DNA sequence: CAGGATGTATATATCTGAGACGTCCCTGGAGACTAGGGAGTAATCCCCTTGGCGGTTAAAACGCGGGGGACAGCGCGTACGTGCGTTTAAGCGGTGCTAGAGCTGTCTACGACCAATTGAGCGGCCTGGTCACGTGA
DNA sequence: TCACGTGACCAGGCCGCTCAATTGGTCGTAGACAGCTCTAGCACCGCTTAAACGCACGTACGCGCTGTCCCCCGCGTTTTAACCGCCAAGGGGATTACTCCCTAGTCTCCAGGGACGTCTCAGATATATACATCCTG
């Protein structure tokens, strides 16, 4: 049994037009891409937590290798969309 | 009954597989709570920003989907997208006009 | 054999109506997807169209009455 | 004179399919790797993989290339522009 | 088992890379040029793809194995695999 | 079995869009010719009433500039 | 500020270089590709800084920077 | 006394190929790079091995990249670095 | 007794078993992949200091600077490419004068 | 404590060269090239080992990360290199 | 093409920090024992790789003439180089001072583990929604 | 000519199940926060002087224009082999199962390597001269 993000990106694309549609191998360059932004934000924040001599990887972590890998407007967008995710989840 | 924590921090993209593979892949001794909410919802948004940039181009054509050629256009035309996949080779995506 | 003539004089009729659609869409991009959608936002256009020709008709003569 | 040279430019440009023959491509692949381990098999879809990466990297050689000529002051490729690309691009 | 493959990259194809491109003309010496450019890139590409295959110990080589050999070559490619 | 609703469905769509096109023909009574030229006629009187809309709208602008 | 890196001292990284005779508009558009450059680098060093908890620069922010950017930098203690 | 023009250059080139010093002034530079990290946050101080760090980065990048300029200029036919060469050089190296 | 002498060797093999196992490379690190790890590493810097040593005996110089470090690498088309992009501190550059500026 | 490869790349000069020195500097590259070889030597291996999903880094992981990450020559002479290190390992 | 002018390469005391060596030590690697979890080998099996045969057809290959664009040459007019004088800042060594780097230690909160329960999501069968075509009067 | 029965292509619904996610509790440790030492980063200063700035004069080359001609491009014709489908066999990867031996974890102990001190000599500064290279007339 494969494991893919398809119907995550089916339920994505939805939102902001519901009535098009995805090619199969667009949907593959999807998760591709995906895994690639997975692989490339664990790794640095991977080596962010060996350099402070830590040994926990934690939101800060994925905040800093995002302030890293990805470029200015975008970042920021990250970040406002990640703290908003994690205050929405302790928030209770 | 029970919640999902995707539907917790209202994402879209499932917390519980990024934090397996979070803890699985081999990145640090131990994984904090927060580490996969933030991550999970880096990754929903710029799905969704190549879904929007894709969408756009592809009703610049006529076509009711994506194919690998507007996803193509999508991440050349916008500078963060190319800055970011500046070494990514699109299958079926050729170039720009 | 004379109906291959028939196939390509229904190819070319299929192709004429399906450019003039597509003229039509790119005309009125509001919908494309299906026919029925196409005919509908040109329909509703043709009834604005028609609605602002009688009122701007209708204020001209209201102008040159009073000026 | 290269009046449809730029026709050619922009249907090619225009399109997203392949441009090298794909079975000159397989057997010129095979050829390559046995050299490195015979009665070697290759999956399909690593073929195509392969393909559609050389002609992204030609692709992308030739825009360089072109850019060298132009920056000659000329408009026809020489293979010292070829060579400027690749030594440049660290290869 | 075969020779003389090189010379399968025809003048033509060539053409049409150099066009898709943007180059309008080209040189008679060009062609051997970039046969000989492709022929370089694809050993380069080969080596690494068959290395990881003879470490799984497998006589195939998968499509993931040429996608992790252009990835460590820094060519990344997506629609494939991975 | 199965063939039937899938039938009845294309007809149901098909004489949707042919009734569709009748509405608009008797709003567009101007071509009367079969579907194809019909739908031609729906394309080229579309375009002159959106030409004419926006050359009465300038022109009567021009007017109302000059007062 | 950039005015500080004088033309001389674009000429002897150019003489290292190996040019022969130089431009008179090559210092304006060495300043913004060094200034770009020093940009680009002195950004993550700066987000590894801040991630450290600390207020002060230290060379293995840079040695990581650099190395980050495919120009691994051997010497500083990396 | 007077050298013809081209004489000096090559001697200055054989002196800067044979020496590892630095080029650039430290206090000019150090200057430089403390006004451009006032942008990314205000009151840093740096350690002296880390402005270092960035001056031999620097200074390395910008002797690659004038040996490309200069690559590109031969292949222009020409003896001078101009702008276009810088831009060239940067544009194919992807930056 | 020494693992690095038991095998041979110079390098640390037991601080490379824990610098493998410590490292987050992997659940298990097996017996021999140290070994082999050290032994290549020390293969490396055998290779690299041979080098740099004839280059400083080439200067009449008996202790090796980054300048040798630079120009044992740099000279050597395979330790070269396998560095090709670092830049070595106080390195300088190998001469390099194109034949198109030379006089006359 | 900090841990530092200058004791052995010393002797490992002895070994060859009598009197030859390493200044401090060069002492510092030659230990940040050793450091930069492990690094690269070792992600490989652990890649290789989660590709074909193994838990385990072993010698045969070192070998083919070795083969991928030097070139030609240098690839087959480290090769040997480790192959007699091992071998005089597991013979003794 | 010889001769002078500047320059780079060769051969000597003084000194001086910085490699190099001896010592204290302390902590991390080596020896021993353990339990189970991954590696490893064998047997299955089904996909998908290779191989072959024909026809059709697209594409490639070859030839030919006519530009037009590469390449070479001559004239020139300024932009860059070289050089001398003035001056501006860098560099260096010193003195003070305090922010903040680095380390220690309780001491809580949080993350790993296990057991348990269960819902998300993959896969497959199936129903409607869509365009497009071949058919008959 | 007008108008229409039917099938590729696809989205979505729904269920089976099944395999990882969520929940709850226990136990240990890491890192948070408080606190302390004290390194070095920063501020200022004076003095020496090496590099920088500016301006002057000249000629070398970047550039423009103008010619020659060669070789590339477009197009017509021959041919060749790619490609599509379609059928065969089989071998090789994916998978299941079981055995067992290799490695992670814990405990004890002590010498291998790090930190700190001191010391002389290899390199730096300075000076002297020997031959080389360049530019002029």
């Amino acid at each position: 049994r494969k494991e893919t993000y398809s119907s995550y990106i089916y339920k994505v694309l939805k939102q902001t037009h519901p009535d098009t549609g995805i090619s199969q191998k667009s949907m593959s360059i999807l998760n591709s891409f995906v895994n690639d932004i997975f692989e490339r934000i664990a790794t640095e924040a991977s080596k962010l937590a060996a350099y402070n001599k830590k040994s926990t990887i934690s939101a800060r972590e994925i905040q800093t290798a995002v302030r890293l890998i990805l470029p200015g407007e975008l970042a920021k967008h990250a970040v406002s969309e990640g703290t908003r995710a994690v205050t929405k989840y302790s928030s209770s | 009954a029970s919640q999902s924590r995707s539907a917790k921090a209202g994402l879209t993209f499932p917390v519980g597989r990024v934090h397996r593979l979070l803890r699985r892949g081999n990145y640090a001794q131990r994984i904090g709570s927060g580490a996969p909410v933030y991550l999970t919802a880096v990754l929903e948004y710029l799905a969704a920003e190549i879904l929007e940039l894709a969408g756009n181009a592809a009703r610049d054509n006529k076509k009711t989907r994506i194919i690998p050629r507007h996803l193509q256009l999508a991440i050349r035309n916008d500078d963060e997208l190319n800055k970011l996949l500046g070494n990514v080779t699109i299958a079926q995506g050729g170039v720009l006009p | 054999q004379r109906k291959d003539s028939h196939k390509e004089v229904e190819r070319r009729r299929r192709e004429n109506i399906n450019t003039a659609i597509n003229v039509l869409s790119d005309l009125l991009p509001v919908r494309e997807s299906s026919k029925a959608a196409i005919l509908a936002c040109a329909a509703e256009y043709i009834q604005k169209l028609k609605e602002t020709d009688e009122a701007n008709i209708e204020k001209w003569t209201l102008q040159k009455l009073l000026s | 004179p290269g009046t449809v040279a730029l026709r050619e430019i922009r249907r090619y440009q225009k399109s997203t399919e392949l441009l090298i023959r794909k079975l000159p491509f397989q057997r010129l692949v095979r050829e390559i790797a046995q050299d490195f381990k015979t009665d070697l098999r290759f999956q399909s879809s690593a073929v195509m993989a392969l393909q559609e990466a050389s002609e992204a990297y030609l692709v992308a050689l030739f825009e360089d290339t072109n850019l060298c000529a132009i920056h000659a002051k000329r408009v026809t490729i020489m293979p010292k522009d070829i060579q400027l690309a690749r030594r440049i691009r660290g290869e | 088992v075969l020779r003389d493959n090189i010379q399968g990259i025809t003048k033509p194809a060539i053409r049409r890379l150099a066009r898709r491109g943007g180059v309008k003309r080209i040189s008679g010496l060009i062609y051997e040029e970039t046969r000989g450019v492709l022929k370089v890139f694809l050993e380069n590409v080969i080596r690494d793809a068959v290395t990881y295959t003879e470490h799984a110990k497998r006589k195939t080589v998968t499509a993931m194995d040429v996608v992790y050999a252009l990835k460590r070559q820094g060519r990344t490619l997506y629609g494939f695999g991975g």
